């Protein structure tokens, strides 16, 4: 899972520096 | 607050990495728009500005692993705590047709600079697809996105 938790959160940290 | 697992913190060591490319420890306004742009935003400089401000703690112009883990650790203020995940998904889904293909994963793979063979990318799909369509829904997205 390490692999999708690795890009998944940097999408998620993203999502959370930025509004939507 | 809120508290964090080892196992989180180690998931959340890797992410750091995407942003922090040349490994000096720390991400800056220009890595962090890179990975942004890779992925298809445009902010801009302000902006960049703005979110290493809310989380640089030290105020030193850049975000540190230690300023990150707090960034992720944050409780959700939006309402519906799921969105941020199902947001997440759609990042992956291209097509928002509801499914992550083999091919629009290697995409993002790409654009987040996860360097991974295709071969790589199909364990991956492998690990996800609890169903065996050979695609990758958001239930099986949530379960391997999961520390735990
Ligand atoms: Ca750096
Ligand atoms: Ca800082
Ligand atoms: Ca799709
Ligand atoms: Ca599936």
């Amino acid at each position: 899972r390490r692999k999708w938790q690795k890009t998944g959160h940097a999408v998620r940290a993203i999502g959370r520096l930025s509004s939507s | 607050a809120d508290q964090l697992t080892d196992e989180q913190i180690a998931e959340f060591k890797e992410a750091f990495s995407l942003f922090d490319k040349d490994g000096d420890g720390t991400i800056t306004t220009k890595e962090l728009g890179t990975v942004m742009r890779s992925l298809g935003q445009n902010p801009t400089e302000a902006e960049l500005q703005d979110m290493i401000n809310e989380v640089d703690a030290d105020g030193n112009g850049t975000i540190d692993f230690p300023e990150f883990l707090n960034l992720m650790a944050r409780k959700m203020k939006d309402t519906d705590s799921e969105e941020e995940l199902k947001e997440a998904f759609r990042v992956f889904d291209k097509d928002g047709n509801g499914f992550i293909s083999a091919a629009e994963l290697r995409h993002v793979m790409t654009n987040l600079g996860e360097k991974l063979t295709d071969e790589e990318v199909d364990e991956m799909i492998r690990e996800a697809d609890v169903d065996g369509d050979g695609q990758v829904n958001y239930e099986e997205f949530v379960q391997v996105m999961m520390a735990k």
